[PDB]
């Protein structure tokens, strides 16, 4: 019964309010995590949580697949570091962070945790097409940030490029009005 | 280490942030903790330090070609732990971004909005005392915001403004309305359309006028003027056709009009209200005669700019017999059946059908 | 243009470098390093008591620039001669001596081993001289920049006779440099490396009869010369080559589909004289093209 | 009979030395609570450059190498399937012979291990006499140093990457009756104790 009320944008209680069409995708978004139908006790607790308890579960997976990683504490992809909390969570529908809170709390761990433990975040190998994915570009446009040397390196699949560098590319370059990281300063 | 009380508030273009930090504890303008901050990055844990600047422009991070990456990166760690309270440092930067015009003016984002071009004075520019500073100057229309005639260029003696030398660039109604509506304001005869429209639609003005007491004329009448300046203009060139007398091509018919206002900058039309008001004059009178609006000829690379496309999909979709062949650079297809596939399969959220009239 | 055989002779003589061990009771040793191993890794750093870590190199500036070395052509011989005899009158040879003396003065010479040290101090012997050592003392926290060497009470002294080094024919000025080094306790020392055609093999030298490393010669001549930011939008000073080549990344600069590098100024010569005989652009490259003739080169095609 | 537990290092991306030191861990966090001295070393696969596979797990006692196998490690690397467990059989008394020892003299070889040293001959000759210098203490030219297969291990109280270095002799029928230690030797203070691999 919590979960119908504030479907039709009935703003009245403490439950989180958005503009409703992107609360489709919160309802997505918690089918994808779970892996199963849209559930409604733990929607409510997790909510009444919030933002307490959404922070410890992101803390908890990357001490997860950090603590059981393959390969080292280093030379790895930024899968097994974050594999479902950053593939997740991209596109529900647009990236308006002030919107889509997901993304808006999910960059802000993105933030405040890059130069920690001797660069264990910036030390996160990418390739080329996750900022086709993520930064809103293409392949062809990857190729003039060479050429120009605005990115600097150190093919579409070979991981090449780095996090601390990826992440202050994009507050750069790649910052449009409706994708700003300006959204949550007061947030955090 | 340990830059005491970071004091200020908004509204600023972060000159002056290193400014009020020179004017404490006794320092000479801001080559000194300019290369103690550059010299801090030239300390612990850093691999960027070798492009940050050294004069007193230039702090601008899209002023090198491949330093932006790196001027942010600099001005990362320049807020965190050289502050006692790390103050909202990051944003102020006036960055570059992907975004452009349509009359191919380059886009450039301050923390959320929007100039018209990246080229607009950048020198010899009017300055007022008694604030610190401002956000607004070294633009075009910018000039009192309240407190009026303060133009202040410095023909009589050195050291009018108790500052220091520091900013300070100087050398040896309808105004008010527009300067309190590009500073933020409520402007009850404006329709409250927010700054990345607000400048991405003064140069709409300037660039089909190739003037604030013209600039009003066009807003006094709202509600009117949009529409009187699409009527007079779509009987302009019908008698010019191409063909044999009519099925007018692309470029010949609103091809100024409908070329320059799509996504200035952004695609909303909650607020951009242009976008839906021409899609209203145009498409309410569908099928007026045979060949009109909707029988004329199109391209699919025009096109790609209401569908949102990459040149990939169009592969998928003629093959897929939805838009019917009645080809890249081709004058091939129609304006109403790439429109009406645009509005049964590429909508969205806020670039929709349901902002505009009916209201 | 450019007929075929053209050459200039340097103008900027550096020496190698050499580093000396100093213990507390004023005795030096030459500083050895230690080999590990076709694979072989090398390791160098501070013996433990010692007090600081002193260097000494040498420099001449001479006046190789005011004729060529071979011509081939008497239409290339008096225009390049006129050039080089219009920039001393017009603009002056005030604008290049300050610029190569900081780099000798403010340790730049040291590449990466002036990071993390706690003071260094450089002290020049200039000749033919009538006074006194220079000193330039504490230089991270007293000589930062442009203005603190011209507080200086031997600056007037040194900025001058490299100018009528440049301005005679037949001139000459030599300047012995020395400088130490307080460096932590076991703090790792970082020389020159032998290229090694395909790790870490130290370019070395016999002094007192023991090995030693150099930080090179051509190391040292590198240094010296960055002193290049007229390339358009310039952020960080380069080494001056024909084709403003940054090494870091493997990028260029100045690529003559911008039309800024020498071979396409060299060509422009006599459209220079005309302005000489503007103060925009048009001199913001002929300190590119005087910084080419001290470099030397062979200019033919 | 002894016994062995053959593991499988299958996923073909993978770092040899921090997986053989955190299998390791997970037994270095073992005698500190059963405090036993019985599991030794033996690589099957050890190699020359870029050390294999497997490794295995031996023990007279032999029952403690199921009770060291489920430790909250296998227990929680179980379906992404990086492991697995051996069948627990008696090793047959005919095979090849190793032994592995922890050198410990390569950590003083290091420039930094040497004025860790002379730091030390500095105090210690507190019985007067001779008024010494430090200009009398050099690592000369030259030190041959082959291979030895380090292994990397975070320190269990404070925060110190320190180093390990074991390597290979074969020989010596006779030695040891499972005197093993927090490590697994074959150096310290009982003998010098071979491994049947």
């Amino acid at each position: 019964c919590t979960v119908s009320n504030w479907l039709a944008g009935h703003e009245s209680k403490p439950l989180p309010n958005l503009p409703k069409s992107y609360r489709w995708g919160l309802v997505h978004w918690w089918m994808g995590i779970k892996d199963s139908e849209f559930d409604h006790f733990s929607f409510v607790q997790f909510f009444s949580n919030w933002p307490r308890s959404f922070h410890s579960i992101i803390e908890d997976e990357v001490e997860f697949n950090l603590e059981h990683a393959v390969v080292s504490t280093s030379e790895l992809r930024l899968k097994d570091l974050l594999g479902r909390l950053f593939f997740g969570s991209i596109r529900l529908p647009e990236r308006n962070l002030q919107h889509n809170i997901i993304l808006g709390e999910l960059l802000c761990y993105l933030e405040n945790r890059l130069w920690q433990d001797k660069g264990l975040i910036a030390n996160l190998k990418m390739n080329a097409l996750e900022a086709t994915v993520m930064l809103n570009c293409s392949l062809d446009q990857i190729a003039s940030m060479v050429e120009q040397r605005i990115l600097k390196p150190n093919d579409v699949t070979d991981y090449l490029f780095h996090f601390g560098d990826i992440f202050c590319l994009w507050l750069a370059e790649f910052q449009s009005d409706e994708f700003n990281r300006s959204f949550y300063v007061s947030r955090w | 280490m340990f830059l005491q009380r970071p004091k200020p508030y908004s509204d600023e273009s972060l000159e002056s942030f290193f400014i009020r930090v020179a004017n404490k504890n006794g320092y000479g303008d801001v080559h000194r903790f300019l290369e103690a901050t550059k010299r801090f990055l030239q300390d612990i844990d850093h691999n960027g330090y070798q492009t940050f600047p050294t004069d007193i422009t230039r702090i601008n991070p899209y002023s090198a070609k491949n330093s932006s990456s790196a001027r942010t990166a600099s001005f990362l760690k320049l807020a965190q732990l050289t502050f006692n309270e790390p103050p909202e440092l990051l944003g102020l930067a006036i960055n570059r971004t992907n975004m452009k015009y349509s009359p191919s003016t380059s886009a450039v984002v301050r923390g959320a909005e929007v100039f018209p071009r990246s080229l607009l004075r950048t020198h010899s520019i009017p300055c007022c005392p008694l604030c610190l500073r401002e956000n607004g100057y070294a633009s075009y229309l910018w000039h009192f915001q309240g407190y009026e005639y303060c133009h202040s260029h410095n023909v009589p003696l050195i050291t009018t403004c108790s500052c220091g030398k520091e900013f300070d660039y100087r050398v040896s109604e309808a105004a008010c309305t527009v300067s309190n509506w590009l500073a933020g304001h409520e402007s009850k005869p404006l329709p409250n359309l927010p700054k990345s429209y607000r400048w991405g639609l003064v140069h709409w003005w300037m660039g089909i006028k190739d003037d604030h007491f013209s600039f009003v004329q066009f807003f006094s009448n709202w509600p009117r003027s949009f529409h009187s300046i699409i009527e007079d203009e779509v009987e302009f060139n019908l008698e010019h056709a191409v063909v044999s007398t009519s099925e007018l091509r692309l470029k010949d018919l609103l091809g100024r009009l409908f070329f320059g206002s799509i996504r200035l900058p952004e695609r909303n039309l909650q607020h951009n209200i242009i976008l839906g008001e021409l899609l209203c004059y145009l498409e309410n009178r569908l099928w007026q005669d045979k060949g009109l609006i909707a029988n004329l000829k199109m391209n699919a690379l025009e096109a790609t700019v209401m569908l949102n496309c990459s040149l990939d999909q169009i592969a998928s979709m003629v093959e897929q017999r939805i838009l019917k062949p009645n080809d890249v650079t081709d004058y091939l297809f129609h304006f109403g059946d790439i429109f009406c596939l645009w509005l049964a399969e590429f909508q969205s959220d806020e670039f929709n059908r349901s902002f505009y009239v009916s209201r | 243009k450019l007929p075929t055989n053209l050459a200039y002779e340097r103008s900027i003589d550096p020496s190698d470098v050499c580093f000396f061990v100093v213990w507390p009771d004023d005795r030096k040793t030459p500083l050895t390093y230690n080999s590990r191993t076709p694979h072989q890794v090398d390791f160098c750093h501070v013996p433990y008591g010692a007090s600081h870590i002193e260097c000494s190199f040498s420099v001449s500036f001479s006046s190789e620039l005011r004729q060529p070395y071979k011509c081939n052509s008497s239409k290339v011989k008096q225009t390049l001669v006129q050039l080089v005899e219009l920039y001393e009158t017009k603009i002056g040879w005030t604008e290049l001596a300050t610029r190569y003396l900081m780099n000798i003065c403010n340790g730049k010479w040291l590449w990466k081993n002036t990071r993390k040290a706690y003071c260094w101090n450089i002290v020049l012997t200039p000749w033919p001289w009538n006074g006194e050592k220079v000193g330039f003392e504490d230089i991270r926290t007293n000589y930062t920049s442009r203005q603190d060497f011209k507080n200086n009470k031997n600056w007037s002294a040194i900025v001058e006779m490299i100018k009528t080094a440049f301005s005679s024919t037949d001139g000459l000025a030599i300047f012995e440099v020395r400088a130490t080094l307080h460096l932590p306790t076991n703090a790792m020392v970082r020389p020159s490396q032998v290229f090694t055609e395909k790790s870490r093999v130290f370019q070395s030298t016999t002094i007192d009869g023991e090995r030693s490393p150099i930080l090179g010669a051509f190391k040292t001549g590198a240094a010296i010369a960055t002193i290049d930011d007229w390339y358009p939008e310039a952020t960080e000073p380069l080494r001056v080559g024909r084709f403003g080549v940054h090494r870091e990344d493997v990028t260029c600069y100045r690529h003559p589909s911008t039309g800024k590098d020498f071979f396409s100024i060299l060509q422009q010569a006599e459209h220079y004289i005309e302005v000489l005989s503007p103060a925009q652009e048009t001199i913001n490259d002929m300190h590119f093209l005087m910084a080419n003739l001290i470099k030397g080169g062979m200019f033919q095609h | 009979k002894w016994y062995y537990k053959t593991i499988t290092f299958l996923p073909e991306l993978c770092n040899n030395e921090s997986l053989a030191a955190k299998c390791l861990r997970v037994l270095h966090g073992f005698n500190y609570q059963y405090e036993t001295r019985n599991i030794g070393v033996s690589f099957p696969l050890w190699c020359d450059a870029t050390v294999g596979k497997k490794i295995s797990f031996v023990s007279k006692n032999k029952i403690e190498l199921d009770l060291l196998l489920k430790q909250h490690y296998f227990v929680q690397m179980e379906q992404l399937q990086y492991f697995h467990i051996s069948n627990t059989v008696l090793v047959p008394e005919d095979c090849t012979y190793v032994s592995f020892r922890r050198c410990q003299s390569i950590d003083k070889l290091t420039a930094a291990g040497l004025a860790r040293k002379i730091r030390r001959l500095e105090k210690r000759a507190l019985s007067r006499g001779e008024q010494f210098d430090p200009s009398s203490f050099a690592q000369k030219e030259h030190t041959a140093i082959a291979h030895y297969h380090s292994l990397g291990e975070s320190s269990k109280q404070t925060n110190r990457n320190f180093r390990l270095n074991i390597r290979m002799l074969s020989e010596q029928p006779r030695e040891g009756n499972s005197i093993f230690s927090s490590y697994g030797l074959s150096n310290s203070e009982n003998s010098f104790q071979p491994v049947p691999l």
